[PDB]
C-alpha cells in the first residue's frame, strides 16, 4: 500500500540558518505531493503544492524540490515565526493507501537564549483538604531546554511528577513550562521542604518553601 | 469560501457519531473533500475521501470503520463504533487537481473534537495558586471530561504576563491545566468555562 515516509522527526537550525525536511514515497507518485505547516490550536497551513509551486502568498523561503519517490522541503532564513510540525502528503491516489501525510517533522529554532525565571507554588488549604495535592513549579520564559528536580527534604523526587510545556513562541522562539508533583495529603504532611530545581545547561535555579 | 465542522462531542465507545462538514462558497461537483483526525499531540491522519463524482475512499485502516456520504452542501462522516483510539480533532478539508498538478488540501475547517469514553462529562474544580511589589498568581484546574476548558484573569482584562499551559491528560483519564498571571499591587479572579458541562467558576486569588 501506498506509504509516506517523512525524516527526521525533529530538526533544530539557528535563527537564520537552513532546515531540510525529506519524504520518501513507497512508490512513484509522479509530484502529486504537497507541504503543510502546522502549529498548536490551529490546522494546517498549505505551503507547497505539485511538489514545488508556492501556495498563494507563502515566502519563498519555503522551497520544495524532488520527483518519483523522493522529495524535500528547504525552509531558508530560518526565524521564530517558523517553529512549527511540517508534513508532507501524496496527493496521487487514495486507493490501498496506508498513509497519505507523512509522520511529520517538529522544527526547532535556536533564537536569542534567555535563562528561565523559575516560581514555586504550595497547595492552597482547599486541596489538602481533598486527600490529594499537587505542588506547582513554573519555568517562564526560556531558551535552551531545562531540565526539571524535584527534592523533598533534599531527596530527589522520581515518581509523581508531570511536565507540560509549549510550543516556542513565534517571535522569540521561547518555552514556558509547568511542572507539577503530586502526593497524597498524608505523603504531604509527612515532610518540611518542597525544592523545584530547574537546570539549564549547567546553570540551576532555585525556588523552595516550608510546609 | 469556507468550511465548518460540528458534531463532535463525548461519547461512549460503540455508539455511533456523525460529523457534518458544511462548505461555503464552491461546489463539490469541482472539489474532493477530505476528513482528516489528528489526536492530541500527534500527526495528522487521513481518513478518507469523497470525489466530486462521488466515489468514496477510505486509507486500509479506516475501511469497514467510517462512512463518507455528501449533499449539496455538506459532507457526513460516521464514525460506525468509537474506541478510545478514535479520540481527536476531526478536520473536514478541500482538495483539487489540474492536468498534473496536484493542488493539495487549501482549504481546511477549525476541527471538531470527538472524546470517546466510559466516563460522565465532569466539570473542573479550581484551586488557587499563591506564593509562600509585584506577584505572580495562578489556577489550577484540574478534574475535568472533555477539554476543552478556557481560563481568563479578571474576564479578560488582565492579559499581559498571563501564561496558560498545555492541558495534560491524568491516569484518571481526567484533565488538567494551570494559568498563572503576574500583576502589580484589586481582586485578581480566574474565570474557568467548561461548556461542555454548561458551568463556569471564578475563583479569586488571594495574595
Amino acid at each position: 500500500a501506498i506509504k509516506m515516509t517523512q525524516t527526521p522527526s525533529s530538526v533544530s537550525a539557528a535563527v537564520g540558518g537552513t532546515v531540510t525536511i525529506n519524504c520518501q514515497a513507497s512508490e512513484d507518485i509522479k509530484r502529486y505531493l504537497a507541504w503543510y505547516q502546522q502549529k498548536p490550536g490551529q490546522p494546517p497551513k498549505l505551503l507547497i503544492y505539485a511538489a514545488s509551486k508556492l501556495a498563494s502568498g507563502v515566502s519563498s523561503r519555503f522551497k520544495g524540490s524532488g520527483s518519483g519517490t523522493e522529495y524535500t522541503l528547504t525552509i531558508s532564513g530560518v526565524q521564530c515565526d517558523d517553529a512549527a510540525t511540517y508534513y508532507c502528503q501524496q496527493g496521487y491516489t487514495s486507493s490501498n493507501v496506508n498513509n497519505a501525510f507523512g509522520g511529520g517533522t517538529e522544527v526547532v529554532v535556536k533564537g536569542d537564549p534567555v535563562a528561565p525565571t523559575v516560581l514555586i507554588f504550595p497547595p492552597a488549604a482547599d486541596q489538602v483538604a481533598t486527600g490529594t495535592v499537587t505542588i506547582v513549579c513554573v519555568a517562564n520564559k526560556y531558551f535552551p531546554d531545562v531540565t526539571v528536580t524535584w527534592e523533598v527534604d533534599g531527596t530527589t523526587q522520581t515518581t509523581g511528577i508531570e511536565n507540560s510545556k509549549t510550543p516556542q513562541n513565534s517571535a522569540d522562539c521561547t518555552y514556558n513550562l509547568s511542572s507539577t508533583l503530586t502526593l497524597t495529603s498524608t505523603q504531604y504532611n509527612s515532610h518540611k521542604e518542597y525544592t523545584c530545581k530547574v537546570t539549564q545547561g549547567t546553570t540551576s535555579v532555585v525556588q523552595s518553601f516550608n510546609r | 469560501q469556507s468550511v465548518e465542522e460540528s458534531g463532535g462531542r463525548l461519547v461512549t465507545p460503540g455508539t455511533p457519531l456523525t460529523l457534518t462538514c458544511t462548505v461555503s462558497g464552491f461546489s463539490l461537483s469541482t472539489y474532493t473533500m477530505n476528513w482528516v483526525r489528528q489526536a492530541p499531540g500527534k500527526g495528522l491522519e487521513w481518513i478518507g475521501d469523497i470525489y466530486t463524482d462521488g466515489n468514496t475512499y477510505y486509507a486500509n485502516w479506516a475501511k469497514g470503520r467510517f462512512t463518507i456520504s455528501k449533499t449539496s452542501t455538506t459532507v457526513d462522516l460516521k464514525i460506525t463504533s468509537p474506541t478510545t483510539e478514535d479520540t481527536a480533532t476531526y478536520f473536514c478539508a478541500r482538495d483539487s487537481w489540474d492536468a498534473s498538478s496536484y493542488y493539495g488540501l487549501d482549504l481546511w475547517g477549525q476541527g471538531t473534537l470527538v472524546t470517546v469514553s466510559s466516563g460522565q462529562p465532569k466539570g473542573p474544580s479550581v484551586f488557587p495558586l499563591a506564593p509562600c511589589s509585584t506577584v505572580t498568581l495562578g489556577c489550577l484546574v484540574k478534574g475535568y471530561l472533555p477539554e476543552p476548558v478556557t481560563v481568563t484573569w479578571n474576564s479578560g482584562t488582565l492579559t499581559n504576563g498571563v501564561r496558560t499551559f498545555p492541558s495534560v491528560r491524568q491516569s484518571s483519564g481526567l484533565y488538567s491545566l494551570s494559568s498563572v498571571v503576574s500583576v502589580t499591587s484589586q481582586p485578581v479572579t480566574c474565570n474557568v468555562a467548561h461548556p461542555a458541562t454548561n458551568t463556569k467558576v471564578d475563583k479569586t486569588v488571594a495574595p
